[PDB]
């Protein structure tokens, strides 16, 4: 659930990435959404007042995006036996309903 | 009826007179009881005034206490204020 | 029987039912207990029929805070002042200086022990005191600060101890208070009276930092309930959601109040709530994102249309909250680094209008076009951070708070080292000063990434 | 050299980030949620945008101008 | 309570649905100190 | 020697149901079935 919502998270991120590209580089709505959809994917994974800032909010959405993920590897530990006993319970006895 | 006849003066508000007597209140109030005190100001009859008047403070909803402070008219201090002139008489 | 401190010689021998006294035939004497640090026998007076508070004169408030105060201990409370000043410190230190050069008076004898770090006498007093858990959230304050002069470790810990041993006076005394009553004890958690420095449980309770009592189960439901405001806590979230987006469903009995009225005073109530009022906002906010991408998109022309103006309109109602919060936090707003990127977001979007205001220019409408996108990137960051707190609004909040600082300095030290790699290639590959500039700050990033 | 360095020291800064607040319970949460939801509580409660009549009408305001519960304490 | 489960048939059945039962009335909010003592009346059933 | 099984006939229960029974827990219960109702909920409602 934890790597669910931060990659959700990060999908957000890149929407609003997408929608920055288009506004700066292009100027037909079925277009414009497809642009803004699948622009920042294919790109990650395949002008003089504006470059500090632009590294700037870089580092922001890296800080907001690694605390995520940091989260994730470790919120399991906040909040013994007899709750995974519990699980695993729950899970064969489901399994052993059929 | 609890008819407390203690002392008249000079009571030591020790922890455990203290408690005695909270608990005595308690068990008036519990099971509608009434306390026949003296009317005096003065020592024990002071810290159940005290202690009925918390008691009701404490639960309001609750049933009412009974506190009967039987005195003597001759020892009043401040008198010829409870004569009338319908009528509240401001002791 | 009292300078040898002999408290049973005294209890079996002279405060007997056979012998007779008077209140105000032990004053002195009560005055030397106090002075000598006798709590065993103004515990014995107390209950032995003297009153404290017509015993507690203006005279011998002077002669206790002057005569009777401890040099180091003024020095200690100087020091405070000049260097960990708070409003109830302030307030302290004038009732000190007025009583050394209602008025509570049992609140200054209170202080008086207090600040001397005289535990059972202070215990004594307090227990006596009127507004008893503000009178041990206000000391365990005042302890609380006079603990961080480092003048004298020791004294320090004692205030530190007495402080602490305060913060579970009030827990347990507030515990008692809520469960006797529920409606009572929350009227007494916001008492405020001028005794304090016109300061309140829950403020004094923050102010010092007492964990132990804002964790309490009783102030945590009353949060809970402040936070649903006249919604009762019993209806679900999502019926309030729906509610939210449905408003004529309001009115239709669907979501549950905590009390009764008119048919307005149920909408009222619904959207006062702030539970209702900060999903509203969050709604809100992304329907401002999506109205943003889509004037940014479709709705760029060199000249203002409609949707730009409403665009305008709510970033103006944003900046309108924003200088709420500065004047509401002060010099602290500029510390969370989230907070100074929206105020950073706020102000690049003002840049962007007066760029793209410079009609029949086309470098001033590009500005104002990439403006406005990096100012879309920032809304969107806030936007992700706001549903990474409301995610983590528990346990996790540390670790994410946490997170968020030891991630930034990473963050600061690589950018560090990375304009210490630009100045290395500019040395080594090229041979201006702005151009210099540039190029060190702009090459490792672009060759990077 | 220097780069393995620099991937020692910007490594270790980083795992420093991931581990940090481990070193140092439900006090502490529980202070931190009470912060934050009486920090939002005490506005004034008004839904988005309309709070900008609330602030006009605060401004203009601020340019013109017991017992019991001790004694049940 | 306690005495009352003493003398049922199904004893375990009987705790644990207490157990339940007391779960479900603790979720209510409206009075906090009701709710805690029925989490700690249906902690105890559970163990019995 | 005294037999709880037959001391505790309808009339009985219907009076402790009735007469001895707290509203503040009757007003739960009623909350608890409108916000949190279960299987057992319901079946304790009946009841009751
Ligand atoms: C850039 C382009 C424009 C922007 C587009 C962005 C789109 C974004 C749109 C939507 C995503 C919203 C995500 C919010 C996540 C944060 C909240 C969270 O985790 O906690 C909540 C998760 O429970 C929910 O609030 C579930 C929300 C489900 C929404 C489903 C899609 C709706 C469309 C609730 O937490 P909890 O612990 O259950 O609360 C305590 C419960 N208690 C009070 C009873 C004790
Ligand atoms: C478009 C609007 C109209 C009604 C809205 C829905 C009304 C109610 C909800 C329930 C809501 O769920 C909760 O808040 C549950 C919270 C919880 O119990 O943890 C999530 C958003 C959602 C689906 C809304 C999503 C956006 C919708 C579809
Ligand atoms: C416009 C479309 C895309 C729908 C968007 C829906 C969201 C904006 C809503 C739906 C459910 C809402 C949540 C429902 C419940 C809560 C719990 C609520 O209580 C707390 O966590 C406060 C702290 C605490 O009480 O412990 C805080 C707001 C939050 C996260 C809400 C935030 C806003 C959410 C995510
Ligand atoms: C755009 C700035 C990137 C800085 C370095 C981020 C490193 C993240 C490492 C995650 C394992
Ligand atoms: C330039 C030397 C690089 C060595 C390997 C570094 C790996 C870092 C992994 C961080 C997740
Ligand atoms: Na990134
Ligand atoms: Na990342
Ligand atoms: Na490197
Ligand atoms: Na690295």
């Amino acid at each position: 659930i934890d790597v669910f919502f931060f990659l959700f998270l990060f999908a957000v991120w890149m929407v609003a990435f997408g929608v920055a590209r288009q506004g700066i580089l292009r100027q037909r709505w079925r277009w414009i959404f497809r642009s803004v959809i699948y622009e920042p994917y294919l790109a990650m994974f395949g002008p003089e007042w504006i470059t500090i800032p632009l590294v700037c909010i870089y580092m922001l959405s890296t800080n907001i995006l690694l605390v995520n993920l940091l989260v994730a590897m470790f919120g399991y530990t906040v909040g013994n036996d007899q709750v995974w006993k519990f699980q695993r319970y729950f899970l064969v006895q489901e399994y052993c309903s059929r | 009826v609890i008819s407390v006849t203690g002392g008249a003066k000079n009571f030591a508000l020790k922890p455990r007179m203290r408690k005695i007597f909270s608990r005595l209140i308690y068990i008036a109030q519990s099971k509608g009881a009434w306390i026949l005190t003296g009317g005096t100001h003065y020592g024990l009859m002071k810290y159940i005034g005290e202690v009925v008047r918390d008691n009701t403070i404490s639960r309001s909803s609750e049933e009412n206490i009974v506190a009967i402070g039987i005195a003597a008219w001759g020892m009043v201090s401040n008198r010829d204020t409870l004569i009338r002139n319908y009528f509240l008489a401001q002791y | 029987l009292l300078e040898w401190n002999q408290l049973d010689l005294a209890n079996d021998e002279i405060f007997t039912n056979d012998r007779r006294w008077e209140s105000a035939d032990l004053q002195e004497v009560m005055f030397t207990a106090l002075i000598k640090d006798r709590p065993k026998f103004v515990r014995l007076f107390l209950e032995n029929g003297l009153n404290l508070r017509k015993f507690l004169t203006h005279d011998v408030l002077t002669e206790l805070f002057s005569n009777h105060f401890s040099t180091l201990v003024y020095r200690n409370l100087q020091i405070a002042k000049n260097s960990y000043n708070d409003a109830l410190l302030t307030f302290v230190w004038k009732l000190v200086a007025n009583f050394r050069r209602t008025r509570h008076p049992l609140q200054a004898l209170f202080i008086w022990a207090i600040l001397q770090n005289k535990k059972e006498l202070s215990k004594v007093i307090w227990e006596q005191t009127r507004g008893c858990t503000l009178a041990a959230l206000g000391a365990s304050k005042l302890l609380k600060t006079l603990a961080k002069v480092k003048n004298d470790i020791n004294a320090a810990g004692e205030s530190e101890e007495l402080a602490n041993e305060y913060e579970t006076r009030a827990v347990e005394l507030f515990t008692e208070c809520y469960s006797s009553d529920e409606d009572l004890a929350e009227q007494l958690l916001v008492y405020s009276c001028e005794a304090w420095g016109g300061s309140n449980c829950l403020e004094l309770a923050v102010e010092a930092t007492d964990q132990h009592f804002i964790a309490q189960p009783g102030v945590q439901n009353f949060l809970s309930k402040q936070w649903y405001g006249e919604i009762s806590r019993d209806t679900k979230n999502w019926k309030i959601i729906l509610c939210l987006f449905i408003i004529p469903l309001v009115g239709c009995g669907f979501v549950s109040f905590r009390k009764k009225p008119k048919l307005l005073w149920y909408y009222v109530a619904f959207f006062t709530s702030p539970f209702v009022v900060f999903s509203w906002n969050v709604v809100f906010y992304i329907a401002f994102l999506l109205l943003f991408a889509y004037v940014l998109l479709m709705d760029f022309h060199s000249v203002p249309h409609p949707p730009e103006l409403v665009l305008y309109s709510l970033v103006f109602v944003l900046f309108c909250d924003e200088v709420r919060q500065w004047y509401v936090n002060g010099v602290n707003y500029f510390t969370d680094l989230w907070n100074v990127m929206d105020t950073l977001g706020l102000f690049y979007f003002i840049a962007g209008i007066v760029f793209r205001l410079h009609s029949s220019n086309k470098s001033s409408l590009y500005s104002g076009r990439v403006i406005f996108c990096l100012d879309y990137i920032i809304f969107t960051l806030r936007l992700i951070h706001i549903f990474t707190v409301s995610r983590n609004l528990g346990p996790k909040i540390i670790m994410l708070q946490r997170m968020l600082i030891d991630v930034f300095f990473f963050l600061f030290l690589f950018a560090v080292w990375m304009v210490a790699f630009g100045v290395a290639r500019q040395g080594i590959l090229r041979q201006r000063w702005r151009w210099i500039f540039r190029s060190v700050i702009y090459e490792p990033y672009l060759a990077m990434f | 050299c220097i780069y393995m360095l620099s991937t020692n020291i910007l490594l270790v800064n980083l795992l420093v980030a991931m581990f940090g607040y481990t070193v140092g319970n439900d006090q502490v949460w529980k202070f931190q949620r009470y912060f934050l939801v009486q920090e939002y509580c005490s506005r004034l409660n008004i839904p988005f945008p309309f709070i900008v009549f609330a602030y006009f009408y605060m401004v203009v305001k601020k340019c013109f101008k017991d017992n019991e519960t001790l004694a049940w304490e």
